[PDB]
DNA sequence: CTCAAGTACTTTTTCCGGT
RNA sequence: CCAGGA
DNA sequence: AAGTACTTGAG
């Protein structure tokens, strides 16, 4: 908890270092990031592309074949629940106008 | 012209989901598999016009559904195949969560 | 035999008739495709029972295309053959080489073989007929068939069935 | 695209194994005797004696011509022409499977009345009996116990010999004359 | 607890599991001198009860996986006796909202 | 990296903030769950001051000669001194507003009264006045109650979260926390009718555009929060490039710091 | 265009990885593969019944494919396979290979530790995949002896018998694509002391893997459907089609094969050789040599980049394009062809501001509007208008490119024998020219920025140059010192509402980034607006009269 | 599994999203010749046409909110706060 | 069996004519 | 690959 | 280059 602290107060300080402002939030998700799984998660491949997201995702960025390798190796399953997966399927991701569904009501249809 | 990974970054910040697949599909790359409800693969010897599906080595002549994924992505999918990695395609879940 | 089953088929709807005779529109669509089909998973799809209260469903409209994709859950009466199965029919062709029976909407074809020894091919008799000892079997004739095998054929279903065994034959 | 069942299973790379279907009463996966119904209950298996069946499609395209004239607002020879017209009415004339289905269960129907088919049902539906052999039982005409132990090959241990045949007695009774 | 001075021998150590249900703990005296808890940076922790817990995963619709993880070697952990599975709910005063609770459960 | 590492993080229909696993990074967006471009730099007059001059601008007592608000304020003034049940009210109010300014100084260490928050509070006061045409002269047509509860009661429209629970009302509840603390702040009774003069009209319709305003600044379930917080971290650090104790600092700490470089440049402590 | 298919349209919800079975390869496969010729008939120039075709893809554009019917664009790929005269490793599972010998009994095939050792019962409990695998590894990689009796889960002085075998285990070291074992040996109670040094063979690890348990192998990463150890060991190997490995055919009569046409020859000439030299009077050490051949032309084929140095290069020094480099990210099939793409209604051109253009307004050169193309649908609404732009074809302003029938094929109205007599049905599509006030999606690379990428009007002008108005200069960082800045149009009456419903310029005024307006007045008009709020500053009535009608919405006051 | 209607918890008011989707569906279906359930007062673009469907709130569509773990509130145009 | 130096791997901004 | 552009 | 992860060999 106070290595978050800690961690926010020194990215917010390069930051500050330029003049520059960026509003708490943007740094805190950040800082909350790399903190909730449970130590200091790099921002490296070694770090956030070595946890559970999916192979399609993982794979988008640093490691690659040797990811996709793996994911044969042990028969991953891709949930395809993020927004890189869907970009690669050509799919619409579940991203702002892709986060809920469009039904239509035939009950409201015919009332008009 | 080039709609860089910076460019879909901007894409997905706006929340433009739609306006993204539309990008990346039917104004690029957009193409139409058929693939195997059994292995998931684009195994299917669709004669589309002939209304004759098959999968030899599924035996499956019924269970086949069609896709719209990139070219690039049914060539990842190709490759992969060849590297001897069965990137199983399926068109409905089982994990839930 | 002859089933009443639970099926249920999704159908994607164009926005043009995204008027308020929907749910009749789609109810139909559903008997067009649905009524008359023959699957080998379900056999022969009839007629569609109870439409009064077919269960449309809320549709979900398809992203980039306008179109809404529904569920169409529904009951309905099949007809599914299997071997063993002892079914009645009429004649309705006849040869050198066997008979036809229908049954039902599928038709099952009897072998000169898979016949008893006595039945023996007519050509000179209009129709052309199966002569017994005491028996005669042609067009119009009704028979009792057990069915030895079926073949799934894109539209439809077909078999080869017995009149060898005892109990079997014309009634 | 086809139509779908309520039986789910997860079929994953693991094609076959597909057993044959018989009068072993084994039957398809979709035909086996615990059903589930939209309603998500289990329920059981549907089948129907050919006139058990030929009033149920009676029934149904009879409300279906109710239904479809409410929406357009703003003797066995004799009940063969009757149906055959009904047929013109509510179905798709395209149809020609439904056409030959109803002359023929027209024509081969044991029992012509509702309350006949009652009695029926209610006689059979309390041997224990599974669908197929309970609908074989009604769809077949059958004197000796051996008769229909030979025709429906898995009634076999399943009933008593004179059981069967005090069955067979009343079904012969209800058979409804032509 | 156990509070030592300088070490406990590999040999000793291994009667640690030796006593369930009951538990036991390790402390050197050093790291103890000053408490941690009442640093600055370090927030109000409070371990949930098995009813409490069962709640917060119920309300935010969580499988335990979901929630932010706290290291069983963690030393605010250690000063509650966390054991793996308990969740502790942490208290920070916010920038943003004036107070914002978190929670973290145990690895 | 930054996108890449937060690409998937997003505001959920629950305005909790979850990546493609569902885990939870931040319960609610930014700890308050507001969008960023509804936020403006607000000051919580509350925090700073002599404790002599926060008396002087909030305290009204019913019960003084000297402390009541004169009938120059409001048309009751007269009948409102010596009132026994409204100096409870008024107690309430400022035994409220001290809690929120040591609460105010535990989370704001050094004073800086001046933070980001939604709703401009002065700019709505500064319209009501030009909307009404406040009368700087004439008393109010307000009331004790009118004040003192409309306010409480603006506060239980505040709303961030909407489930029907302890675990998520007690959220509600600590999401708006400091908002209110500024609220309170600048709408207590004596504020209201001796600096703002305000009518009961232009005082109601003060309280539904801070109710409004609020709502309208609430984060939308679909943002997709990871993306721009990457960028909004990025883009800086970019152009602090390709334009024109002594601690490693910019890009090189900024590269030591999301690398989690065990072997680094300057370490140093600070007793 | 693609063509009407029967089959139900879905979406792909989950993708499943694994590994091929050889059996898989050879059921699925629709040819093998028998010849390195690609074609040629006896130089008779169409494909050999053998090699790129023996029932396979499609060449020739004319010419359907010999499986599906389809032909080109509608036909996929066909796969193929080869028989493997030999087994091989798959380079990318060299040292899992080598890691789960370590982890097994390299005679009987169980795990050199069980249930009965107390790490390891506690390792087996981890739920993580790669996690139980990582521990399961560093626990058996040191067992150097499959245990027949081991101390029971009580008193040691009674021992119960897990698994038989006694068996010492090797110390296997990888020596660039050979795996070879060391083992201790016992001789005088001193031994090792020189031990049993011998190169394992693929097929010997095949058995051993063939052998391992599911539930043992099922500990370790491995499922017992998708992905079996058995399975990281190649025998029967794929064989892409030609939509993978295209001919670049130059002229009519000239080839172009591609280097995986090549490296497959390669493989199929080493397997060829192999077999012939184990059927036929076999020298022993000379098949021990084109065996490690072919495991070098499998191996390349995969990855070429391999640490053992050799580079499998081509006949011209350059080395062959494995397909491990294809996928390697930032150009290459990920990163280059999946996460970014070329896209089509794409427009660039030297930026220049403008001051009577409104904020959310793109000047659009008639050149540039001219060329790219909305499809409208013919709708009562528009007929007539659309009618008119037909009318006006390609070449005029307000004018249409195609006109897209029912039948979904287009009208070039730049040809079409009939582009005046064109009559319009419902339902159909005009791709008419981008027009004045449509929305576009304006980007200045970089795009470090959410606001690089605004949404803009139409506005058709002249010259060569896309004019933007001087206070939509910040977000972008643009300026017109030979600035070029790229257009997108959306194609949709949806992805059209997407832009102006959410990415705007006048809605991406006030930034969340710092939570504060990123676009404001600047330069002349900066300047100009110090000058005219002095005190000191009069206007005279001439001058206050045009400037108040210079105000687009004065009230006439 | 579905959340009752007077079981709903999710904002009262029309997300950003939501509200460009509905306008982005109902003008690519007006476009297609669907029917429209509005006066067009002389109206021509279909954009238009659903600002003024959304306007009446006469559009016939279901925003299906899902929840992380997979559940979902279903919730109407018309019934849908527009304060954006 | 714990300890150290050594080797193994992986990457380094975005977009846009001539040999 | 080389030479350039913001 | 430059780092860090991972694996190696000496004490
Ligand atoms: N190599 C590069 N890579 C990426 N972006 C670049 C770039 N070079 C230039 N740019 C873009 O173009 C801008 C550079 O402007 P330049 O033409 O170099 C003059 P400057 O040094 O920025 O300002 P000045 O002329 O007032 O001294 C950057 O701020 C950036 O957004
Ligand atoms: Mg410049
Ligand atoms: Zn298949
Ligand atoms: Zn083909
Ligand atoms: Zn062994």
């Amino acid at each position: 908890e106070a290595g978050r602290a800690a961690l926010y107060k020194e990215v917010y300080n390069v930051i500050a270092s330029d003049g520059s402002y960026v509003n708490y939030r943007h740094m805190a998700l950040l800082v909350d990031v790399m903190t909730t799984q449970g130590g200091l998660t790099s921002v490296t491949r070694h770090g956030f592309n070595r946890s559970n997201t999916g192979a399609l995702m993982r794979c988008s960025f640093e490691e690659t074949v040797e990811i996709l390798f793996e994911a044969g190796a042990s028969a991953e399953l891709d949930d395809c629940r993020g927004v890189s997966e869907n970009v690669i399927l050509g799919q619409m991701a579940p991203i702002g106008t892709g986060a809920f569904d469009v039904m239509i009501d035939e009950e409201s249809l015919v009332k008009y | 012209l080039r709609f860089g990974e910076m460019e879909r970054d901007c894409m997905i910040a706006h929340g433009a989901a739609s306006f993204l697949k539309e990008r990346l599909m039917e104004a690029s790359d957009a193409f139409r598999v058929h693939i195997c409800g059994i292995c998931g693969l684009m195994t299917v010897i669709a004669k589309l016009n002939h209304n004759q599906f098959e999968c030899k080595g599924c035996d499956n002549k019924i269970d086949i559904y069609q896709i719209h994924i990139p070219y690039a992505a049914k060539l990842l999918f190709q490759e992969l195949m060849a590297m001897n990695i069965t990137p199983r395609l399926y068109t409905d879940r089982s994990r839930d969560f | 035999m002859f089933f009443i089953k639970d099926l249920s088929l999704n159908i994607t709807l164009h926005p043009s008739f995204f008027g308020p005779r929907m749910k009749q529109y789609l109810k139909t669509k559903l008997l067009e495709e649905v009524e008359g089909s023959c699957t080998g998973k379900f056999g022969y799809i009839l007629c569609v029972l109870d439409y009064d209260n077919i269960d449309i469903q809320r549709g979900r409209i398809l992203p980039t295309d306008g179109s809404a994709e529904f569920n169409v859950k529904y009951r309905a009466v099949v007809f599914k053959p299997f071997k063993g199965e002892v079914v009645d029919g009429t004649v309705v062709s006849c040869s050198q080489h066997g008979f036809e029976v229908q049954v039902g909407p599928m038709k099952v074809f009897v072998t000169k073989h898979l016949m008893p020894q006595d039945l023996t091919f007519n050509a000179g008799s209009n129709p052309p007929s199966y002569q017994s000892s005491e028996d005669v079997i042609t067009i119009k004739s009704r028979i009792r068939v057990k069915i030895e095998g079926c073949i799934s054929q894109v539209s439809s279903i077909h078999a080869i069935g017995s009149i060898k065994e005892d109990y079997l034959g014309a009634i | 695209v086809s139509t779908s069942t309520f039986q789910t299973r997860r079929r994953r790379l693991k094609k076959v194994e597909e057993e044959e279907n018989a009068a072993t009463l084994q039957l398809g996966q979709e035909f086996q005797l615990k059903q589930i119904n939209h309603q998500g209950e289990e329920e059981e298996l549907i089948a129907l004696n050919l006139s058990e069946a030929r009033l149920v499609i009676k029934e149904a395209l009879v409300e279906r011509r109710r239904a479809f004239k409410r929406s357009q607002k703003k003797t066995r020879e004799k009940e063969l022409e009757s149906i055959d017209v009904l047929l013109e009415q509510t179905t798709g004339g395209n149809n020609k499977d439904l056409k030959n289905t109803m002359q023929y269960l027209t024509n081969f129907s044991r029992f012509r009345d509702q309350e006949t088919v009652g009695a029926v049902i209610q006689l059979l539906k309390s041997t224990g009996l599974h669908p197929f052999e309970v609908a074989q039982l009604g769809s077949l005409a059958c004197d000796t116990a051996d008769e229909a132990k030979t025709l429906i090959p898995s009634l076999n241990n399943k009933i008593s010999d004179d059981e069967l045949e005090r069955i067979l007695k009343e079904l012969s009774n209800l058979e409804t004359l032509y | 607890i156990f509070v030592y001075q300088n070490n406990i021998t590999p040999s000793a150590m291994k009667l640690v599991p030796s006593i369930p249900p009951a538990t036991i703990e390790t402390f050197n005296e050093a790291a103890l001198v000053v408490n941690i808890t009442h640093h600055e940076l370090v927030p109000k922790h409070i371990r949930l009860s098995s009813d409490e817990k069962r709640e917060l995963l119920k309300r935010y619709r969580l499988k335990e996986s979901q929630l932010p993880r706290i290291q069983r070697a963690d030393p605010v952990a250690l000063y509650l006796g966390l054991k793996r599975g308990e969740v502790v709910k942490i208290i920070r005063k916010s920038e943003t909202s004036g107070r914002y609770a978190s929670y973290r459960i145990c690895m | 990296r930054l996108v890449k590492a937060l690409e998937d993080i997003m505001v959920h229909y629950d305005n909790t903030t979850r990546n493609s696993l569902g885990n939870v990074i931040q319960f609610i967006y930014g700890e308050d769950g507001m969008d960023a471009a509804h936020i403006e730099k607000q000051s919580l007059d509350t925090i700073g001051g002599s404790d002599a001059a926060f008396e002087k601008r909030y305290r009204v007592d019913l019960l003084n000669t000297d402390h009541t608000l004169d009938p120059s304020l409001l048309e009751s003034g007269s009948e409102i001194l010596g009132d026994l049940k409204l100096q409870v009210l008024l107690d309430e109010e400022y035994k409220q507003l001290v809690k929120d300014r040591k609460f105010l100084r535990e989370v704001f260490v050094d004073g800086e009264a001046n933070w980001p928050l939604p709703v401009n509070i002065r700019r709505i006061i500064q319209n009501a006045q030009q909307t009404f045409h406040i009368d700087h002269t004439k008393p109010s047509d307000l009331t004790i109650k009118d004040i003192v509860l409309g306010v409480k009661d603006l506060q239980e429209n505040l709303l961030v979260l909407r489930g029907k629970n302890e675990i998520i009302q007690n959220a509600q509840r600590d999401a708006v926390t400091l908002f209110c603390c500024l609220l309170r702040s600048r709408l207590a009774t004596r504020r209201v009718l001796q600096e703002y003069r305000l009518t009961k009209q232009a005082f109601d319709w003060v309280l539904s555009n801070i109710e409004a305003q609020f709502l309208r600044s609430v984060v939308h379930p679909g943002e997709m929060v990871g993306v721009l917080a990457a960028q909004s971290i990025g883009e800086p650090a970019t152009q602090m490039t390709l334009n024109t104790k002594k601690v490693t600092s910019g890009v090189p700490r900024l590269k030591e710091i999301l690398n989690v470089a065990k072997n680094m440049k300057t370490p140093s402590l600070t007793v | 265009g693609q063509q009407y298919s029967s089959a139900p349209l879905r979406t792909v919800k989950e993708v499943q990885f694994g590994l091929f079975s050889p059996e898989e390869v050879r059921a699925i496969s629709v040819a093998k593969i028998r010849f390195p010729e690609t074609m040629d008939e006896t130089q008779t120039r169409a494909k050999i019944g053998g090699l790129n075709d023996p029932r396979l893809g499609s060449i020739d554009r004319n010419l359907k494919c010999q499986t599906c019917q389809e032909g080109m664009n509608e036909c996929p790929g066909h796969f193929g396979h080869i028989d493997l005269a030999k087994p091989v490793f798959h380079v990318g599972f060299i040292a899992k290979i080598k890691k789960v010998c370590e982890c097994v009994c390299m005679h009987c095939g169980k795990l050199l530790l069980d249930e009965h050792n107390e790490l390891m019962r506690q390792a087996l409990a981890i739920k993580d995949s790669k996690k139980r695998f990582a521990a399961i590894w560093t626990l058996c990689k040191t067992k150097m002896v499959c245990e027949t009796d081991v101390p029971s889960e009580d008193d040691p002085t009674q021992l119960v018998s897990r698994g038989g075998c006694g068996n010492t285990q090797p110390t296997i070291r990888k020596d660039g694509l050979k795996l070879v074992g060391s083992w201790k040996k016992d001789r005088a109670t001193g031994d090792a002391d020189e031990p049993e040094l011998r190169v394992l063979s693929t097929e010997e690890i095949l058995n051993i893997f063939k052998h391992i348990s599911v539930k043992d192998f099922t500990s370790l990463g491995f499922n017992e459907v998708f992905s079996r150890p058995e399975w990281m060991i190649l025998t029967c190997l794929p064989v892409p089609p030609p939509p993978v490995r295209p001919s670049i055919s130059f002229n009519e009569s000239q080839r172009g094969e591609d280097d995986l046409t090549f490296k497959l020859a390669d493989i199929l000439k080493a397997n060829i050789s192999l077999e012939t030299l184990e059927h036929n009077g076999a020298p022993h050490h000379a098949i021990e040599e084109a065996e490690s051949l072919l495991q070098f032309h499998v191996a390349t084929y995969m990855d070429n980049d391999i640490a053992g140095q050799p580079q499998a290069l081509q006949k011209s020094g350059r080395p062959v394009k494995s397909i491990r480099a294809r996928l390697k990210g930032k150009e290459g099939r990920i990163r280059g062809n999946l996460m970014g793409k070329r896209v089509d209604f794409s427009a660039r051109t030297v930026i220049s501001g403008d001051p009577n253009l409104e904020l959310d307004q793109v000047g659009v050169p008639k050149s540039i509007a001219k060329t790219l193309t909305y499809p409208e649908v013919v709708t009562p609404y528009n007929i007539d208008r659309l009618t008119q732009l037909v009318r006006n074809g390609p070449n005029e302003h307000p004018g249409a490119k195609y006109v897209i029938r029912d039948s979904g094929d287009r009208i070039d109205l730049r040809y079409s024998k009939r582009a005046g007599d064109i009559q319009l049905q419902y339902g159909w599509k005009v791709e008419r020219h981008i027009m004045d006030n449509d929305p576009v999606l304006f980007n200045r690379q970089p795009s470090l920025h959410k606001m690089s990428m605004m949404a803009h009007r139409v506005k058709v002008i002249p010259y060569s140059t896309f004019r933007l108005n001087l206070s939509v200069t910040s977000p972008y960082n643009a300026d017109f010192d030979g600035d070029e800045m790229n257009l997108h149009v959306p194609q949709s009456e949806e992805t059209r509402a997407e832009l102006s419903q959410l990415c705007a310029v006048p809605l991406q005024i006030v930034s969340p980034q710092s939570n504060k307006p990123c676009m404001g007045i600047v330069q002349d008009t900066l300047c100009g607006i110090r000058k005219l709020t002095l005190r000191d500053t009069f206007i005279e009535l001439d001058q206050v009269l045009n400037m108040l009608y210079w105000v687009p919405d004065w009230d006439g006051v | 599994k579905a959340i009752p209607k007077d079981q709903r918890a999710t904002t009262p008011y029309m997300t950003k999203y939501e509200r460009a989707r509905i306008l982005g569906t109902r003008a690519l279906q007006i476009s297609m010749n669907a029917p429209v359930f509005v006066d067009l007062e002389g109206e021509t673009d279909p954009l238009r046409i659903a600002m003024k469907e959304l306007a009446e709130k006469k559009i016939p569509l279901v925003i299906r909110r899902y929840l992380p773990d997979g559940s979902f509130e279903d919730w109407s145009v018309e019934e849908l706060i527009v304060d954006l």
